[PDB]
């Protein structure tokens, strides 16, 4: 009776006490994945900035290959009253392109598994 | 490659399910001082093929009165459900790999009930529509407390990813952790399956029981991930996959021994089993692995 | 005996052996003999374009050293 | 404002039109608010992911319960008038008039 | 005392399930304002960055802000380690 | 272009509701109502909500739409508005949902109260007498 | 109506949640987050009639991002245009957007 | 694409098994010759749909314990239990759990 | 039921009229109202009897036909706009289904057909909760958002309103009836001084409930709800009867009494705005109204009609039971027109 | 209203790293030590100037300082690091703790080296 719960009550303190040391661990390897991140982290931000502004001139090029027949059209003519950058929305980026990569950039992350 | 990893995923679940079969006789009457089918078959091994094919061959009877459209989804929904939910499970490497894996598992069995209300509506009886509304009220009732056990169990994994769980329990199995959770889930798996002492309930017939079974070995090989987590070597998974064989097979054959050993409850028993004993219990060890990570500094990584 | 449940058993533990190693070796075959890299939370996903990118073959797998450097 | 938010506002729309239609079955009642409820869901979803608007993640969820909640009590007066006549008709709820 | 230890020695028989039930929920409610760890959790989980560190612009006024990670100035994780 | 996902989906959504709309014998209402149910969930997790979407297909259909069949029975353009960036190392609908008790305190309160007056109600209402 | 108990007692229960802008968990940006954080500015005290019609260049933003309805328009232009050159012969796609070019990180 | 081929092939092959095991013993020839309405089984399913909206609540629970206000979180999630517990208790003590 | 589960829905239903009230965000307004309709059904099904149970089914079934709209509204505003703070829409229409939703809840014309029928299902106490206190919410979101109302719709509904009131209220024999055609004229009346004025609208829905109130506790004690029941009360309690009357004259909008304060007022503020011929209408479909007010005077107290042999025991008994608010709320709905100014404390 | 200026296709051509992330999971560690200036003024400038247009040299330079780093790593200890990234390539989730060997032969041999 006595004997029975206290062998119950001992097994579950010593899987919390390893579960503690387990999960401390486990907190640790994950703040030095992040560390390794952030370490990373500027580089891909200058290469998503270059290949952003690459598409855009692209595009840009293209557009004026294209729109030199439409009377009243600009050639890279924004829609927004302000002069600050606007982060490109998806369609900006891959309009002119290929569906593969379309559909790439749209679902990729979301049909993997 | 991947339709062939489906087949690979399927054929060998349903070869699983027909042998099940055999191995649940053999072993009833072995703890019954009899032997099990050993004729058909040097070891009883040709059984399941001969039933399998006196089943198909024999005449269905369609009740030449019932609805024809969900007299044949029923055992549709049921098979695909059951086929289904073993492409979360991580082998130790999962067919289709899910963030939230658990969660998809859980609405799975949700939808498994629709199969049980289809085929006892379209019955056209009314005995066999209360049965049915039986077995619905049963499955509804035990899948609550089998949310809230998983729920309090993952807060020790840190999400929702069945992987995750083999990297839980790298040093340690959970049943450890929380032996008492695992006692309310076995139950409430054995309830859910509608497995003896819970068990109150041609073609089609074997299409759901084929049913059945499967969700009697996926629910044992969700049990062993979940309760009991194997050693992973990454440069080896054929030792984890082994190990996590072995504890499903276990895990059944301590299905079959709970059929034999027990007498089953009537209705009014297991509702009040459920609903006055595990549901205060489950609220209660919720609460208390809700506090223990925090109490002890011991919360998983990953948010 | 009780043994002559074990060919049965048997079987059946053969049967659940062979989804997943077949996984394994799948996982193995499609990505140039390493483990599936796994893609959760748009980080690491990223990192699986950017090796797609920079492969020059459109396999992220295949993967470039520090002999790429130059 | 894309085909999609469209589709989903006629989707809203069509089950509005089937609710106030009323040809019978009361339980055809509950199941157009139903629709409607999940129209709404699947629309509100969409356009706080689209806008990343992070905090409000939780008000699908809340929308649902309390709708949930709503539905509860919708059969319990559905069972409860059943009680009375054996059957959900519409027509049966005449005692009361103008 | 006698009457509430009367109590409970006649539901501890034929409602045991209820009284574990109430004890672990109490437990739950009562021993994590107690317990010394909570504030290690709290620590542990503001340690946790998901996000990049953006760096301040100096202006000649900082002497607690590190210039280099290496620095002895800023937040340690030594704590972290010996736990 | 797989032939706008998407719209397929919203049009089979709105084909649903125009089939369980029609009211007829309320089981086919419901089994449509189910369709059109899993048809959203579908459109929820391609855009993106896998813990909505879930939601969704776990606790509609599987407690609520279940509900109304147990009475029954009982009874007789797309791709282009998407973003550019990235997340970080976390998903920001589970973040964002998994706010609400940090953040949504007076949430949590009003819809726990609510759901335990439901309670309460349901039991009253059904009480007879 | 409208009594304000919040900002009589200081409370907070539900304004955290009406906003874009205001205290994301993690500090995760709205896509919109630049544009209403503008147009609140520009109309903070201002009143209602005076913010409807003096901050109208901002609300026009944060609905165009919102919405992105001119953006629309405009690929939508470009890409028939495109599309009747390419049908009437005279304009061909380079490599780069026939998926030939070399990708960069 | 995964996901959805995976479920198209279980939905396919279980179709297939059904119609040829259907069909397979009618190729030959063979002879081919109420209102109760107890009130207990709504009232089971409506306290099994009552508490699956409680369910859906703490679904975000594992990830809520990451947020650096450990009280608040934990005070909000303790309170949902005990309402949970509460509407329990309210539902036995009026013989809402009797057959 | 049992008094601590009543006063816990009472409170609920007062806690959802008061989360509508306080709160900033339309979800915590699209809340409250779930709050309160949940909180709502049991208080009309607290006697049990067919009639109450389809009042309480067909109340449901409005009112969350008008929540389900009112959500859409929500969403549709957040979709062009993507803010949650109560405020001008700014968007045409998702103001419509706001207001929809808005005139479904109050009972507003065309949506007034479930008023009379709900009412007369359920009990007295009931029904002066259901006239008094459900139109609190919907109301002051109405005036939290009058700026963006559409001024021809809202007008319209209104008109509509007063003369569905007026005529409907001059066939009806049972009281609650009456009580809820009255319900709908008033509500007209309400409604048509928003785009204008919300402070006007305030003073009449406060002259309203109280009348409302003193009618109802009057009818509660003269435990009457047909027209014969209440003729019987002057051969028992004659007073009653007198106050009743001049309660009736005063909700008939004749001076000096308290009910002639906000027609008068809200046909004042009116003519600032140039509108001449609305207000116009507005008072004389108010006369039929008083019409059936009149009617109903005439068969109470103005005229001796007769009694049963059995009523004599009724004179050895007085009630147990006794409202505190009753003459208050008589002497507020009959002579509070000398305070009229002091509606500048924009009550 | 307005037009949208962007730099030429000459403006964004850069020497770029086209070593896989692998190999700078690696690396990480060390590369956060020892190239942290440029990384903190390219982060610092694009947080405060809020537009990719007006960071680009900052870029340049981050590019360049990797492009050392690597160089560094490939003239004193190739060997050292090619097992080492081999190990972290071979995992799907890309662990540090799976090859925590390998990580301690590098880390001897860059101290020594550089
Ligand atoms: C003051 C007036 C008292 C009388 C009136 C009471 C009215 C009804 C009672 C319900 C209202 C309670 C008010 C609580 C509002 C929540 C907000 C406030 O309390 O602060 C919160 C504090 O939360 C605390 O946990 C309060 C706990 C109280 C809730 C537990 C029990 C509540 C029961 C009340 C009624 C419920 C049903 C009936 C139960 C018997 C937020 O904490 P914090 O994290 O710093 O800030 C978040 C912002 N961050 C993210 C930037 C940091
Ligand atoms: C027909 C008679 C009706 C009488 C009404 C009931 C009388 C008993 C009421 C008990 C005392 C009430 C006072 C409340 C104490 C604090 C008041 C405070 O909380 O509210 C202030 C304001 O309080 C009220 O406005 C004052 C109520 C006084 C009502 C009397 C005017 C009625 C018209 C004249 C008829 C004669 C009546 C006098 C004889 C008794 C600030 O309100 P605010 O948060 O800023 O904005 C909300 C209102 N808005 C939206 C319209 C702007
Ligand atoms: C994967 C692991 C599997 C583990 C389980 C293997 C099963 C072994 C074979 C036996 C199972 C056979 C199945 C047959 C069904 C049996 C179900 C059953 O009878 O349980 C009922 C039983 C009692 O009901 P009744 O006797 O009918 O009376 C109640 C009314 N007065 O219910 C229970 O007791 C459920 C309890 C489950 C275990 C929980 C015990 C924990 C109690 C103390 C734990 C304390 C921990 C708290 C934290 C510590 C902090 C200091
Ligand atoms: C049947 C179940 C349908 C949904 C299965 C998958 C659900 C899920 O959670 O995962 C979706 C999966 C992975 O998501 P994550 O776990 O977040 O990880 C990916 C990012 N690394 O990705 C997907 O979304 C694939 C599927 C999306 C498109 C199709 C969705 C399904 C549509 C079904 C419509 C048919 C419904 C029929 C009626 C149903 C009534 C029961
Ligand atoms: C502060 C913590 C709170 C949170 C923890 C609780 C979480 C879940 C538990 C609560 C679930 C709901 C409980 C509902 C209570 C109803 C009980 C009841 O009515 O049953 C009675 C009988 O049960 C009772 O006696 C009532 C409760 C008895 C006391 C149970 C434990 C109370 C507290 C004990 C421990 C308190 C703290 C620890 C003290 C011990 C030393 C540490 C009748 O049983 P029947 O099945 O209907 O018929 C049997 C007769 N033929």
């Amino acid at each position: 009776g006595y004997s029975m719960f206290a062998v119950g009550i001992g097994t579950l303190l010593f899987g919390y006490w390893s579960m503690m040391k387990w999960n401390r661990e486990r907190r640790r390897l994950q703040i030095e994945d992040f560390e390794a991140r952030i370490a990373l982290m500027p580089l891909f931000q200058a290469e998503k900035d270059r290949r952003v502004l690459q598409m855009l001139r692209e595009n840009l090029e293209e557009e004026a290959i294209i729109m030199k027949d439409v009377p009243d059209w600009k050639v890279g003519e924004s829609v927004f009253h302000t002069t600050r950058w606007v982060t490109p929305m998806m369609g900006e980026l891959y309009g002119l392109r290929t569906n593969e990569e379309i559909l790439s950039a749209t679902y990729g992350f979301i049909w993997y598994t | 490659m991947f339709m062939i990893n489906i087949l690979s995923l399927i054929i060998p679940i349903l070869l699983a399910v027909a042998f099940l079969t055999l191995v649940e006789r053999k072993v009833l009457g072995y703890m019954q001082l009899r032997k099990g089918p050993n004729v058909v078959g040097p070891y009883g091994l040709l059984q399941p093929i001969a039933d399998a094919l006196k089943l198909f061959t024999k005449e269905p009877l369609r009740p030449a009165t019932s609805s024809i459209s969900m007299f044949i989804i029923a055992p549709i929904l049921a098979l695909s459900l059951a086929l289904t939910m073993w492409v979360p499970l991580p082998m130790p490497y999962p067919l289709i790999n899910m963030n939230l894996g658990v969660l998809f598992m859980l609405a799975m069995s949700s939808l498994a009930v629709y199969s049980i209300l289809w085929s006892g509506w379209a019955s056209n009886s009314k005995y066999a529509l209360i049965g049915a509304l039986r077995a619905v009220a049963q499955t509804i009732s035990y899948e609550v407390t089998l949310a809230i056990i998983l729920l309090s169990v993952l807060l020790m994994n840190g999400s929702y990813t069945l992987s995750t769980l083999i990297t839980t329990q790298e040093h340690i199995w959970m049943i450890f952790t929380s032996w008492p959770l695992a006692m309310m889930w076995f139950i409430s798996t054995l309830a859910e399956t509608n497995r003896a002492p819970f068990d109150l309930t041609a073609g089609p017939f074997a299409m759901f029981f084929m049913a059945e079974y499967a969700n009697i070995i996926m629910m044992n090989a969700f049990t062993a991930i979940l309760f009991l987590g194997a050693s992973h070597d990454p440069h080896t998974p054929e030792l984890y996959t082994i190990n996590f064989v072995l504890k499903t097979l276990a895990l059944t054959i301590t299905f079959l021994w709970i059929r034999a050993s027990y007498p089953r409850f009537r209705y009014d028993q297991l509702m009040h089993l459920l609903w006055k004993s595990f549901l205060p219990l489950t609220l209660a060890l919720c609460m208390w692995h809700i506090s223990l990570p925090i109490m002890t500094a011991s919360i998983p990584p990953q948010s | 005996m009780w043994f002559e449940i074990l060919p049965g058993i048997a079987v059946m533990a053969a049967c659940l052996f062979i989804p997943g190693m077949a996984t394994a070796h799948i996982h193995k075959f499609t990505n140039g003999g390493k483990e599936k890299r796994v893609a959760h939370f748009s980080y690491q996903w990223n990192l699986m374009e950017r090796d797609r990118r920079i492969s020059g073959v459109n396999r992220y797998h295949v993967t470039k050293g520090l002999e790429n450097i130059d | 404002m894309p085909l999609v938010y469209m589709n989903i506002i006629m989707a809203f729309a069509i089950a509005l039109a089937g609710l106030l239609m009323y040809r019978s079955h009361l339980m055809s009642s509950l199941l157009c608010l139903e629709g409607m409820m999940l129209s709404l869901f699947i629309m509100s979803t969409l356009i706080i992911l689209n806008t990343h608007f992070t905090l409000a993640n939780m008000m699908p969820i809340i929308l649902l319960v309390f709708a949930a909640c709503e539905a509860a009590l919708g059969l319990s007066l559905l069972v409860m008038v059943s009680n009375t006549y054996g059957t959900d008709y519409v027509q049966n709820l005449n005692l009361l008039q103008c | 005392a006698g009457r509430i230890a009367s109590f409970l020695k006649n539901a501890w028989a034929k409602e045991p399930v209820l009284v574990a039930s109430f004890a672990i929920g109490g437990l739950a409610i009562i021993l994590p304002s107690l317990s010394p760890y909570t504030n290690y959790a709290i620590r542990i989980n503001r340690a946790t960055p998901y996000n990049y560190p953006v760096p301040l612009r100096d202006d000649g006024n900082m002497p607690d802000v590190p210039s280099h990670p290496q620095d002895p100035q800023g937040p340690s994780l030594e704590w972290l380690k010996n736990l | 272009m797989t032939m706008y996902i998407a719209f397929i989906l919203s049009t089979i959504f709105v084909i649903g509701f125009v089939g369980f709309s029609s009211k007829p014998s309320p089981i086919y209402g419901g089994l449509g109502l189910i369709v059109s149910g899993g048809v959203g969930c579908g459109i929820v997790l391609n855009f993106g909500g896998s813990f909505l979407g879930l939601m969704v297909f776990l606790i509609y259909l599987g407690g609520m739409l279940v509900v109304f069949g147990y009475t029954t029975a009982m009874a007789t353009g797309d791709w282009v508005i998407y973003d550019t960036g990235d997340s970080g190392f976390f998903s920001e609908e589970a973040m964002g949902i998994a706010a609400l008790y940090s953040y949504g305190t007076w949430l949590v309160i009003v819809t726990g109260w609510s759901l335990l007056i439901g309670v309460v109600v349901i039991m009253e209402i059904t009480r007879g007498n | 109506p409208f009594f304000d108990v919040q900002k009589r007692l200081g409370l907070d229960l539900d304004r955290w949640m009406t906003i874009q802008s205001a205290e994301q968990p993690h500090k995760i940006p709205g896509r919109c987050h630049a544009f209403e954080k503008e147009w609140i500015e520009c109309a903070h005290g201002i009143g209602g009639i005076r913010a409807e019609k003096e901050c109208k260049i901002e609300f026009d933003d944060f609905v165009e991002c919102l919405l992105r309805q001119k953006t629309m328009k405009r690929l939508s232009a470009i890409k028939r245009q495109r599309d009747k050159l390419i049908k009437e012969g005279k304009y061909t796609p380079p490599p780069h957007h026939l998926g030939k070019e070399d990708p960069r990180p | 694409m995964n996901i959805m081929l995976t479920l198209l092939t279980n939905v396919t092959l279980a179709s297939l098994l059904v119609l040829i095991a259907f069909w397979l013993p009618q190729l030959n020839a063979y002879s081919e010759k109420r209102l109760p309405f107890s009130m207990k089984f709504f009232l089971v399913a409506i306290t099994f749909l009552l508490f699956d909206l409680e369910i859906a609540l703490l679904l975000p629970l594992p990830w809520a314990s990451q947020t650096n206000n450990l009280k608040t979180m934990l005070t909000m999630a303790l309170f949902l239990l005990i309402l949970l517990a509460a509407s329990l208790a309210y539902e036995w003590t009026q013989k809402g759990l009797e057959w | 039921m049992n008094p601590i589960i009543y006063t816990t829905l009472i409170m609920t239903v007062m806690s959802g009229t008061m989360l509508v009230m306080i709160s900033s965000h339309w979800l915590l307004i699209w809340i409250g109202f779930e709050m309160n309709l949940l909180a709502m059904i049991p208080v009309l099904m607290k006697n049990f009897n067919p009639r109450a149970t389809e009042a309480a089914t067909k109340y449901f079934l409005t009112q969350a036909t008008a929540s389900m709209m009112l959500m859409m509204a929500i969403i549709i505003n957040l979709l062009y706009s993507g803010q949650w703070t109560i405020t001008k829409m700014f968007n045409p229409v998702a103001m419509t289904m706001m207001t929809m939703a808005l005139a479904m809840k109050l009972g507003l014309s065309p949506f007034h057909f479930w008023v009379p029928e709900v009412t007369q299902g359920i009990s007295l106490q009931a029904g002066l909760l259901l006239l008094t206190w459900q139109k609190l919410a919907p109301l002051s979101v109405l005036c939290q958002i009058s700026q963006s109302i559409n001024p021809n719709l809202m007008l319209t509904m209104a008109m509509l309103s007063i003369l569905i009131g007026g005529w409907g209220g001059l066939n009806q024999t049972q009281l609650r009836k009456i009580m809820a055609y009255s319900s709908i004229a008033h509500m007209g009346w309400m409604t048509a001084v928003l785009p204008y004025n919300t402070t006007m609208t305030i003073l009449n829905l406060l002259i309203y409930i109280t009348m409302t109130l003193a009618m109802f506790m009057l009818l509660i004690h003269s435990s009457a709800t047909t027209t014969l029941s209440l003729s019987h009360t002057w051969n028992k309690m004659p007073v009653i009867t007198s106050l009743m009357m001049v309660t009736l004259l005063s909700m008939g909008g004749l001076p000096p009494l308290s009910g002639f304060m906000p027609k008068w007022m809200i046909i004042q503020e009116m003519t600032k705005n140039e509108s001449i011929i609305m207000p116009t209408l507005m008072a004389m479909t108010a006369l039929l109204n008083l019409y059936f007010y009149m009617r109903l005077a005439y068969s109470s107290s103005l005229t001796m009609f007769p009694s049963t042999n059995n009523m004599k025991m009724k004179w050895q008994f007085e009630h147990t039971k006794q409202m505190k608010l009753l003459p208050t709320m008589i002497v507020l709905s009959t002579l509070v027109l000398p305070m009229t100014p002091a509606l500048s404390s924009l009550n | 209203p307005g037009i949208v200026e962007l730099p030429t296709l000459e403006d964004l051509k850069v020497q770029e790293v086209k070593v896989s992330s692998s190999v700078l999971k690696a690396a990480a560690h060390h590369y956060g030590a020892q190239c942290d200036k440029p990384n903190k003024e390219f982060m610092l400038c694009r947080w405060e100037e809020k537009d990719p247009r007006r960071c680009l040299e900052e870029g340049k330079l981050v590019n360049q300082c990797a492009l050392d780093f690597f160089r560094q790593i490939k003239r004193h200890c190739a060997e050292p690091f090619t097992e080492y990234w081999t190990c972290i390539d071979y995992s799907g989730l890309q662990l540090f703790r799976h090859c925590r060997k390998q990580q301690a032969k590098f880390d001897e041999c860059v101290l020594d080296k550089l």
